[PDB]
RNA sequence: AAUUCUGA
RNA sequence: GCCCGGAUAGCUCAGUCGGUAGAGCAGGGGAUUGAAAAUCCCCGUGUCCUUGGUUCGAUUCCGAGUCCGGGCACCA
RNA sequence: UGAAACUCAAAGGAAUUGACGGGGGCCCGCACAAGCGGUGGAGCAUGUGGUUUAAUUCGAAGCAACGCGAAGAACCUUACCAGGCCUUGACAUGCUAGGGAACCCGGGUGAAAGCCUGGGGUGCCCCGCGAGGGGAGCCCUAGCACAGGUGCUGCAUGGCCGUCGUCAGCUCGUGCCGUGAGGUGUUGGGUUAAGUCCCGCAACGAGCGCAACCCCCGCCGUUAGUUGCCAGCGGUUCGGCCGGGCACUCUAACGGGACUGCCCGCGAAAGCGGGAGGAAGGAGGGGACGACGUCUGGUCAGCAUGGCCCUUACGGCCUGGGCGACACACGUGCUACAAUGCCCACUACAAAGCGAUGCCACCCGGCAACGGGGAGCUAAUCGCAAAAAGGUGGGCCCAGUUCGGAUUGGGGUCUGCAACCCGACCCCAUGAAGCCGGAAUCGCUAGUAAUCGCGGAUCAGCCAUGCCGCGGUGAAUACG
């Protein structure tokens, strides 16, 4: 969900970019 | 604790994180556009009076 | 609502089915305004029809729709001090909202896991006259009749 | 104020009531030397603020007492020894037969220090009527020797109690913000600190108003 | 507590700035500030003038100082002796060209801030407020107007339970913009209170 | 068919 | 002094062939009302007087004591 | 039949204007109904009471206090406590004395503040090359008048803001009626959102109100063309990329048009219903604007200022602690309990704003956060930037799980002198309660409710789930 750090949406509504939503 | 505030609101001593904006019209410390540099109360103030530059009451 | 007597909002005809009713029906399946993904789970139920009944899910709506419209239910009202709640008749209007609203939530019943087979399977068994949708029906036409002793608060 | 000092606390008594406030409130406070620091906040103490049970929130006054006294003696014992009795044995009087005429049933307990006799004639005999007419003698003596310890201790606590409007020791008065000890004469302008604890100084100031006159 | 400011109102249209000048926001705060330098200084130094206004235009490293006045004289002296020593004082504390300018109000009667401190000084000299207001309007609507409103807040006369005497003439509708109404507010500072006046000045329309 | 608001 | 009955939540009372501790009020939290009371939801709450015995183990069944409420203390 | 003692500064009649009514009549607002999604249950974020601590600075208190001041508390901020120091003081003016008069640079002890201590040397008015000092900026020690206070008083005040209330109201001038307070105007009749208007009327006008005049959005045009374009074709390696072109799109400036003007129905009119024409009707949808006034509301802690109080400390500086404290209790919010779902891979459509010790194209290392290089951009021309849900296809298959992500253990990156208190992110492992929530209770009548994402403000970074804007999809019900 939108709090878990470790999935799509998890940065979408954190605003940045990790392991789990790398650069394009 | 207001002008003796200011008179170290002036410099910039050791470090840079205590660098901290500061109206100009009052010692606000809080709510001040580092553009402008004045506090929410004196903008309100003086872009009433029309004493600011192209400043005006939008409206949509 | 005191001044106007409000308006009837207009159904845009249906993008398939050309009915301004087939709609009425998807819109209460639309949660959070997703019609996409509203609708795709309706025309996958109307191909659980045709893959289930040659029947086209069409007189499968006019007939269960129709066998769900209750005729008069009860709306309270209180004189001073009394905790009548009256039976009486159904705006023709009314009813369809009625009726579509307890085909939504009956259908959000069954323990069909997926989606679109729990609203082909109710619309079946209300078109079959047997649904959870037409046990509210009855449910709703018991509490009428029943106190027809109020029939002169007939506001 | 008596939990910064190091004090022990015991509530006693406090008791609600009706809309909002306090009925009554009996607390016991410990500690070395600690009714010499509580006796002069002994009197009734004024207050004027705004008054929050009022629509118009007019200005108001209120007035509460405040009573002291030290925990001196305890226990309850009264051992009338046979030691001051002057026992009677006088011959019964009423009814009976040839035994009420010649035994000498009817006794008194004369109570020697004080004045007060009891007799007893209920029953037949005489051990059993001066053991009945002590058992009469200790209840009359522990009504009669408790209204003494309760009336050599309504005038040993004072008199500043009528609670009355002009009978204040010290004003509080949060709208123009200060405290008046009206004793001393002191004006501080504390008193949202006072009312946490703050009172060594107008303690020691009572302390000096109070033991200076004697 | 309601009613907005009728000057920041009518900005847009209707009235026009007091101090145009266009800038960078890395400058602005800077600029904007001497502005400010400039009206303080310029607050003590011209109250005996009338100072009913203060243009300052801004091209770049200059300044179109204009100090509006009904009342000229001690702004210069007889030739240009005060006049020259402001620019004096200005320039003692301003990098650029101060270039200076003074105007003249034929109506000093039409002007709010001027029938403010006009007011704001017969209060600091004991005079029946009751009176210096219906005065003090009775001069305008009179000397050519449509419009006229002052408003005094608590303290008259000294009484603790402060009031608020209103008294207005002629028609003043705030609400309407294509008007034009002079609005001006003075401080005046006695020994006790801190009293405050309103000038409301109804003109023309169109 | 549902009580009360002291005293600047 | 003899005979009979009792004490159990802070208050007033029920209860078990011995193994389960209960009711109303009070008290605490929340809810309503501007705020009180009334009303509504949510809970907790005990060496079953002390001291012994039988029993596998007792609030209950026997022994002792302390207090309480009654009835008895007549013939001379 | 019928007193006194004592006691009070009134008890009382009628008649205004109001307020109130569990009185009546007519007519409104998401006020209820109608209808959808939420709170109160769980975990957590934030604010508050309480409690505790040496201090947990302060205020705000029903609606109209509580994600409110606070639109950026690690020292800073900072106003609180513990501790170390400074007192002509950090600042404004001015006076007096010999220093000293722009001035820049070390050492020492201490945690730092501060105290001590070591040097170049001061243009200048200028008798005067000069010994000297008059000397103006002006720094240092001593002295005086003073400076300082976020200490109190928001029922001493200004100004500003909240609420009744976007309510339909409130007044004045003259006349008349009433002894007067006061009413009539401002009632009744009809209409409208409206004291808007129409008709009568001892009234006639007018003022503050609403409206309109202001901006945004929709339809159209004129002028404008480095945004846009095979609408036309050209070459086009094929990206409007080229030249070339203003017809579109758009950008911003000035105008038109809607007004119940036209038909018909009703009415005396005002006005209402419906129909057409029109992109648009009977205030087309939003703003901005919020009357005499109420609440001794709040705000001396934004500023100012009356008055009281301290002035080698109630002032100034400093390292550090505290505002973040938790057995409890209330409010606003975030993530959830799931299949109209979650996770995984691939591909598309916006708008509004924002960027030089600033936003970062693209490579290389590291799974990553992040680090090197470096180009472009003063920005309708480059970047922040991928929008997300969705469309799409592959696996989970109903178990507290591939749901949900609290807590805890280990490892790192980045600002910042410095992350124990007390920061934000990265990876691994931990996977707690929650299965739609008692009594009660919140918002909304349309592109609204719901859902989904983007930007800005403050700011080194950020506890931002808060606030202000922007856009994608897009409902149900209203009898009364
Ligand atoms: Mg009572
Ligand atoms: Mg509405
Ligand atoms: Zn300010």
């Amino acid at each position: 969900g939108k709090g878990d750090r470790r999935t799509r949406r998890g940065k979408i509504w954190r605003g940045t970019y990790g392991k789990y939503r790398p650069r394009k | 604790a207001r002008k003796a505030l200011i008179e170290k609101a002036k410099r910039t001593p050791k470090f840079k994180v205590r660098a901290y904006t500061r109206c100009v019209r009052c010692g606000r410390a809080r709510s001040v556009y580092r553009f402008f540099g004045l506090c929410r109360i004196c903008l309100r103030e003086l872009a009433h009076k029309g004493q600011l530059p192209g400043v005006r009451k939008a409206s949509w | 609502a005191r001044r106007r007597r409000a308006e009837v909002r207009q159904l845009q005809p249906d993008l398939v089915y050309g009915d301004v009713l087939v709609t009425a029906f998807i819109n209460k399946i639309m949660r959070d305004g997703k019609k996409n993904l509203a609708a795709r789970i309706f025309y996958d139920a109307c191909k659980i029809i045709q893959e289930k009944t040659g029947q086209e899910p069409l007189k499968v709506f006019k007939q269960a729709v129709e066998n769900v419209k209750p005729r008069m239910e009860v709306r309270s009202r209180r004189v001073g001090g009394a905790n009548y709640q009256v039976p009486m008749e159904v705006s023709p209007r009314r009813q369809q909202s009625l009726a579509l609203r307890w085909l939504v939530q009956a259908a959000n019943q069954r323990p069909e896991r997926r989606a679109a087979v729990r609203i082909a399977h109710e619309l079946m068994d209300a078109a079959e006259g047997k649904g959870g949708a037409v046990k509210k029906k009855e449910d709703v036409e018991r509490m009428a009749e029943a106190n027809r002793a109020y029939a002169h608060y007939r506001w | 104020f008596a939990e910064r000092q190091g004090f022990q606390v015991e509530v006693v008594d406090l008791t609600p009531g009706p809309e909002a406030g306090i009925d009554y409130a009996q607390i016991l406070v410990k500690g070395e030397n600690a009714y010499g620091l509580l006796s002069p906040e002994a009197g009734v103490h004024r207050l004027v603020r705004p008054s929050p049970f009022d629509a118009s929130g007019r200005r108001h006054t209120s007035f509460a007492g405040v009573e002291v006294i030290p925990e001196v003696d305890e226990e309850v014992e009264v051992v009338l020894k046979p030691e001051e009795l002057r026992i009677d044995v006088m011959r019964a009087s009423g009814p009976g037969g040839q035994g009420v005429n010649t035994t000498d049933s009817a006794v008194r307990v004369v109570h020697l220090p004080t004045g007060i006799t009891v007799t007893c004639q209920t029953t037949r005999s005489q051990i059993k009527n001066k053991e009945l007419a002590l058992k009469i003698l200790k209840a009359r003596l522990y009504e009669l020797e408790r209204k003494k310890r309760e009336e050599e201790l309504k005038a040993l606590r004072g008199e500043v109690r009528p609670i009355e409007w002009g009978s204040q020791i010290r004003s509080y008065v949060l709208d123009k913000n200060y405290v008046k000890d009206h004793r001393t004469g002191l004006m501080r302008h504390d008193p949202e600190n006072v009312l946490d604890g703050d009172l060594m100084d107008l303690i020691w100031a009572g302390l000096e108003w109070k033991a200076g006159r004697r | 507590g309601n009613k907005i400011h009728p000057i920041g109102f009518r900005l847009g249209i209707t009235r026009d700035w007091e101090s145009r000048w266009y800038a960078g926001k890395k400058q602005y705060r800077h600029l904007l500030l001497e502005d400010q330098r400039i009206r303080g200084l310029l607050e003590k130094e011209l109250y005996s003038a009338g100072l009913a206004r203060v243009d300052i235009e801004r091209a770049a490293d200059n300044v179109a100082v204009t100090v509006h006045v009904a009342k000229p004289g001690v702004v210069i002296g007889r030739g240009g002796e005060r006049i020259r020593v402001l620019r004096e004082e200005l320039a003692k504390l301003t990098g650029k060209n101060v270039a200076l300018n003074v105007q003249e109000v034929q109506n000093p009667n039409l002007s709010a801030p001027l029938v403010a401190q006009r007011v704001a000084e017969q209060i600091e000299r004991r005079f029946a407020v009751r009176r210096a207001i219906k005065q003090a309007v009775q001069r305008v609507m009179e000397s050519g107007a449509k419009g006229a409103k002052v408003i005094v807040s608590g303290r008259i006369g000294g009484a603790e339970q402060a009031r608020t005497e209103w008294a207005a003439q002629g028609r003043v509708p705030l609400h309407t913009l294509r008007a034009n109404i002079d609005y001006g507010f003075a401080l005046a500072r006695t020994t006790y209170g801190v009293l405050g006046v309103k000038a409301y000045i109804f003109l023309g329309e169109v």
